[PDB]
């Protein structure tokens, strides 16, 4: 796996249950969930006038 | 105007997470139906104000 997959698994499943444990004041995640990233090329956009 | 699944995934979980930690709380339950509304009942220890 990769660090995006590990972070996605951590946020989706682990943290949610860890917060439920007794005495857990808070949980701060140092990773981000998976998302659909559209990296746009500005040069191509102007070519089509968009 | 939403299914019970949408409300459960979007609303109920966030509220119940914080509701879990209230003082003198015997337990807490949540209900969601096809009426577009969700309820969360927190039952506290007997004798609580």
């Amino acid at each position: 796996y990769s660090e995006v997959d590990l972070s996605d698994y951590l946020v989706r499943n682990v943290v949610e249950e860890l917060k439920r444990v007794e005495g857990v004041g808070k949980v701060q995640s140092f990773g981000a969930e998976k998302a659909m990233r559209i990296w746009v090329d500005p040069n191509k956009l102007v070519s089509y006038g968009l | 105007g939403a299914t019970a699944k949408t409300i459960n995934d979007s609303v109920v979980t966030l509220i119940e997470r914080e509701l879990s930690g209230v003082k003198n709380l015997l337990y807490y339950s949540a209900t969601t139906d096809t009426s577009g509304t969700a309820e969360i009942t927190a039952t506290f220890k007997p004798g609580t104000d």
